[PDB]
């Protein structure tokens, strides 16, 4: 059934506050190892 | 830098006293106030010589030639980063 009359974006009424570091949380596993520059920081 | 590049011949300070009457900086040294301006070192020199004065030289400090690199305030892995800007 082709519908262009609703709105399907409603998904944002329940965004919280930790929603998008929620997100970020639950994508920490997917993701590749960081690369390292060689040292702790720039300080070190 | 417009200051460092003459050469300058000056004296060596003698003793400046207290006035009694009013506290001005009085002195006896004629040549406190003599500098002279030369172009080069030996000119200095040759001036010197010739009136008989003893001197000492101190030689030209010019500055060494610096590295700079605006993009090594932001670099990979060296220590030479800016924590801020």
């Amino acid at each position: 059934p082709f519908d262009n009359t609703t709105y399907k974006n409603l998904q944002h009424h329940d965004y919280s506050t930790y929603t998008f570091l929620d997100l970020n949380l639950d994508l920490s596993k997917f993701r590749m190892p960081q690369p390292s520059s060689g040292r702790e920081s720039p300080r070190h | 830098v417009n200051n460092t590049k003459k050469w300058k011949m000056e004296f060596d300070t003698r003793e400046r006293w207290e006035n009694p009457l009013m506290g001005w900086a009085s002195t006896a040294d004629p040549l406190s106030n003599l500098v002279l301006t030369f172009s080069t070192k030996e000119d200095a020199i040759a001036f010197a010589e010739k009136n008989g004065w003893s001197y000492d030289v101190e030689e030209r400090k010019v500055p060494k030639p610096k590295s700079k690199s605006y993009g090594a305030n932001f670099s990979w892995n060296k220590r030479t980063r800016v924590s801020t800007k």
